[PDB]
Order: structure tokens, then C-alpha cells, then sequence
């Protein structure tokens, strides 16, 4: 429940050394479960 | 649907007693591979449908269903379908003959999704087990692979 917190920052992963999880999830789930759906869980700018 | 899992069983009951890499079982994984067009149209039907299942149930799929009554639309569902990228467009095609459209082009998602799912349950079952029989007792064989 407390994780949900850092879902969605700009530096969620600031320690752990891969910075491209969040294009990993979306390239994984994001069909099944909705592109634009997932950059807002993830708070990512699909434009951008 | 009922026959085709009558002559599984059939062809169940020829491979009693087999043992691994046996003549019968490399007979019937010859015969497979003579069939294999015809197989995998068999795989594919059964693929599509247990895929069709859980788009439908996919929140991304429900996007599209904005109707009050629950239907969806022959574009919006080739829609759907297309942003799924699970499906190639002539097996969309192939969906959107099979949905039974109304005359105004409405779908009834829930039916289509449901309508094939039990006839072929038995047959599906049936199908996984002889291929698993065939994986199982003839281990070395890229054509069943």
C-alpha cells in the first residue's frame, strides 16, 4: 500500500540501477491493459 | 465439435501401453505433420477463441464499450482489436464475421466472448492431452515441438 506512493514520481527508481523499468512495464502490459492508463499509474509523459 | 473429440479418443486409445518412442506414436506424429495445415487451423481456432475470452474481459478492450446497453460498435470493435495487438487483420476479420452483428453493426461482446467457449472445451481438453502424450513419449522431435 505505501509503495503506491512512488509509483508515479520523477526519480522512483533513484537507487536501484535500472532506469527503464517503467518502459519495460508499459511495453509489457501496456496493450492488455491500456497505453495511456499505464503512463498515468506510472507518471510518464507518452509525448514527451 | 463432439466427434472431432471422439476420434481423439480414438486416437488416445492407440497409444495404451506406448512406450517412449514408440512405432505407433512416431506413426501418429507423422501423421500430425501430414495434417499440419489442417492442425494448426485446429490450434488456431481454439488460440483465437480463449484469446477472444480475455480481451473482452481486458480493461483496455472496455474503453471502447461507451454504449449504455453494453454493445459495441463493428469500427470501435475493429478498433479495440487493433490496439490489442493480438490479433493479425484477417484473424479480426475472421472475428468481426463470427460476431453476429445486428443490423445496426452492434455486438454483443459478452455472448460473442462466451458463445464458443464450452462447445469446445471438451475437444480443447482433449487435443492438450494428446499433445502432451505425443511431447511426452516422443521427446526428441521438432516437427512436434
Amino acid at each position: 500500500q505505501w509503495d503506491r506512493l512512488v509509483l508515479n514520481t520523477p526519480s522512483f527508481p533513484s537507487n536501484y540501477w535500472d532506469k527503464f523499468v517503467k518502459r519495460k512495464v508499459l511495453d509489457k502490459h501496456g496493450d492488455i491493459f491500456g497505453r495511456e492508463r499505464i503512463a498515468e499509474l506510472l507518471g510518464m509523459d507518452l509525448a514527451s | 465439435l463432439d466427434l472431432q473429440k471422439d476420434m481423439v479418443v480414438m486416437l488416445l486409445s492407440l497409444l495404451e501401453g506406448n512406450v517412449v518412442n514408440g512405432m505407433i506414436a512416431r506413426q501418429m506424429v507423422d501423421m500430425l505433420v501430414e495434417s499440419s495445415s489442417n492442425v494448426e487451423m485446429i490450434l488456431k481456432f481454439f488460440d483465437m477463441f480463449l484469446k477472444l475470452k480475455d480481451i473482452v474481459g481486458s480493461e483496455a478492450f472496455q474503453d471502447y464499450v461507451t454504449d449504455p446497453r453494453g454493445l459495441i460498435s463493428k469500427k470501435d470493435f475493429q478498433k479495440a482489436m487493433d490496439s490489442q495487438k493480438q490479433f493479425t487483420g484477417p484473424e479480426i476479420q475472421f472475428l468481426l464475421s463470427c460476431s453476429e452483428a445486428d443490423e445496426n453493426e452492434m455486438i454483443n461482446c459478452e455472448e460473442f466472448a462466451n458463445r464458443f467457449q464450452e462447445p469446445a472445451r471438451d475437444i480443447g481438453f482433449n487435443v492438450a492431452v494428446l499433445l502432451t502424450n505425443l511431447s511426452e513419449h516422443v521427446p526428441h522431435d521438432p516437427r512436434l515441438r
